[PDB]
């Protein structure tokens, strides 16, 4: 398997951790799956609701569901906002 | 892990459980959106003859935090920088308040610091102004931000500036490692500093100054309003007027605006802009640092000492001295009439 | 299409 | 660090390995990279015209030109995809 | 990684991808949306009673693979087998239409022979109707998913509800073994067949059954259409007649379905599809299972001649014959009338 | 708008 193909799968299982086995996200083990990924980011941030901050506006946020489609919209924001970064700064 | 740096600068807002200081005079905008804001902002540059009034009601109206917002969503949907679009669409003095409004607090003080300093020979009222003004929090940003901004430190800076005891001075204060004292105070201390003071200016003949220089850099704020009153124990004269009798030029402005600092900070800024409006016409550049710096902090303060001891408001004098946009800015920045 | 979130700094 | 990391870090600098400094994908540069990276994917596939046909569908080739949103924006419908099936068939 | 394991089943489509076949009724819809169809499905069978007139419109208007695109983004919103849920929704004659344009062509022929062979007494005709009518390439499709859905071979279930010669013929037809012939033309074994058909055949007391078995599972079609005219320079009676006085049974009905099949196929389809309604009602399983399997590949010939023989359009007779939205998805399967 | 494709099968 090439990288990106590993890279893909921990992609979609890191979210099949905390989805529960109900198949939705909750907001709370939400909470908890974004804390377990990023070691520099949560602590950065000073407001202490931050992860419920980003839980709204992401793909389908209303119901306390978040599907697969939308936590990979958090990483679609993310990612591409790191990239920005390194193009008109680190490059 | 690259990215791991990368991503470590990001940030949602961060959406604020922070306050805008209470006494401020600017707030944070009710129903935000930096998107728009940057549309407007850029349909209002490139209209025909610069739509000012739209540039200039958008940015005094937004906090400093969201000013920020409005010029990086400007970034991304124009490619330009914000800060240069307005540059070029702005003249006078309304560009360069509107150029410092852009600015963050600590952006803001090492640019006037910096603009200031370069000089034999340079402009050592805006230099006392600041290093006179700043806390040991809002200091240490000043230092970090130089840096970055100019790659060199802000106390070399000071350093090949500056010379003689306003050199001692000026890279004493700047480094923002003043006492706190807190509920706990310390009489006996008091005691010993005023007599300090006294020992040193007015007692004898000469002056020995790092010892005036020790104590009123290193001892805390409440403490030094203490050993101030009790000075005039041992004292014929304030500390105002033994500074006006035993030391002279940049020296002796220095200490003046420190003691004042000290003293009531808010009533220092008031009277800092009622001499700039004060003569003929107008010192436009200490009235817009002071409406642009203060703005988000004590405004509100200054704005009530100004009332006490002109008997008219800031309002009314911002009015009466400046006309036009430019006017119009500064009384947003004011916040209203007292 | 789906929609993501906005990044600064 | 964290193996998601690791993830999204092997993305960012694969994109910009085969788009070179010239910075963006061709239909070549995408060839390339999808056989390099899923050997075995593509001629699988009935159409070989589905690489450079694909180009049309994706965020905006209208130029010729895959960005990093639209080099995402391709590797969200395999990644939502792949999860959509093992979930569904698998385990 | 497991995680190509699960890609290498996969692509998309929507110019995809090569099989016209313009001898189908059925055409891929032209500005296709899965997902709306298949919401649009689940909107209509939530509707209390069912709006069926959706459905059936969307589904017979679809081409099989844009049903199994459909189907998918079904089960992807709603978490349950579209399958199941119009099984449910609908009943009687059009349920099992639509069910029937919900497999694959593949998977329908598989479920229909299953269907056949449950029991001692196989239902007879669908068994031999599928397999003399099936080419090599839809057979072995038929062979894999057989196996795929049942979990054993279609030969042993056909060795289970056949015996004798006709076991004999399934069996080996089953295979998807049969010659392709392309170009070049064999005209000594072209008679040499034709002799043989003789000789096993009317020419003898009796019948030599596996003689014929040879020669018409495996020889190509463009051959065996060659080989039955040059066989009536040898008997009186043309090759269908032939097998009616050789053999009976459901041996005779078989080896007369493969002789029409190869002869003319859609003709053979038309034959069976007015024989299905000519009576007084009509078998409607016959008339589905053709409408369904045929729309795709051959049905503009069936309509062809469904008319130069019987004067009116298969259409014509779909209209008389059924009544309801079971009517108007004979209809639009049929494609229009002639 | 992010706008993708997605996959069957």
């Amino acid at each position: 398997p090439s990288q990106m193909e590993h890279a893909m799968e921990t992609m979609m299982f890191t979210f099949h951790k905390f989805a529960g086995d109900k198949g939705y996200l909750t907001k709370e083990d939400l909470r908890v799956l974004m804390e377990k990924e990023f070691p520099g980011f949560l602590e950065n941030q000073k407001d202490p609701l931050a992860v419920d901050k980003i839980m709204k506006d992401l793909d389908q946020c209303r119901d306390g569901k978040v599907g697969f489609q939308s936590f990979f919209s958090l990483i679609a924001g993310l990612t591409i906002a790191c990239n920005d970064y390194f193009v008109v700064h680190m490059k | 892990s690259t990215v791991h740096e990368i991503l470590c600068k990001l940030s949602l807002e961060g959406d604020h459980s922070t306050p805008p200081s209470a006494y401020g005079s600017v707030k944070p905008y009710t129903n935000f959106d930096a998107e728009r804001d940057a549309l407007n902002i850029e349909t209002a540059v490139k209209t025909k003859g610069v739509d000012e009034v739209t540039i200039v009601n958008i940015l005094t109206n937004r906090s400093n935090v969201q000013r920020q917002d409005i010029a990086f969503a400007y970034q991304r949907r124009t490619k330009k920088e914000l800060p240069s679009a307005l540059k070029s669409a702005l003249s006078g003095h309304l560009e360069t308040v509107i150029l410092g409004l852009l600015k963050t607090p600590a952006q803001y003080d090492a640019s006037e610091l910096k603009a200031s300093m370069k000089g034999l020979g340079t402009d050592e009222d805006s230099l006392i102004e600041i290093i006179c003004s700043r806390t040991n929090q809002e200091l240490q940003e000043i230092n970090r931000v130089y840096k970055e901004m100019y790659k060199t430190d802000l106390e070399k800076d000071i350093i090949s500036d500056t010379s003689g005891d306003f050199r001692k001075l000026m890279v004493a204060l700047a480094k923002g490692r003043r006492a706190e004292d807190g509920s706990v105070i310390d009489y006996e201390l008091i005691d010993q500093d005023a007599r300090e003071l006294y020992d040193a200016g007015v007692k004898r003949k000469g002056t020995d100054v790092p010892k005036w220089i020790s104590i009123m850099t290193e001892r805390s704020v409440c403490h030094l309003q203490k050993v101030f009153e009790r000075y005039k124990s041992y004292s014929p004269y304030d500390m105002l007027e033994s500074i006006k009798k035993e030391v002279k030029g940049d020296l002796e402005n220095a200490f003046l605006n420190l003691v004042q600092c000290i003293q009531n900070k808010p009533l220092y800024f008031a009277d800092r802009l009622y001499d700039s409006m004060k003569g003929k016409g107008t010192r436009d550049k200490v009235l817009i640092r002071i409406m642009v710096s203060r703005s988000e902090v004590d405004m509100l303060k200054i704005r009530s000492e100004f009332k006490r001891k002109y008997g008219k408001s800031l309002y009314y004098y911002i009015q009466q001295d400046t006309k036009g946009d430019y006017q119009k800015a500064l009384l947003y920045l004011c916040g209203g009439d007292d | 299409p789906t929609f993501f979130p906005r990044f600064e700094f």
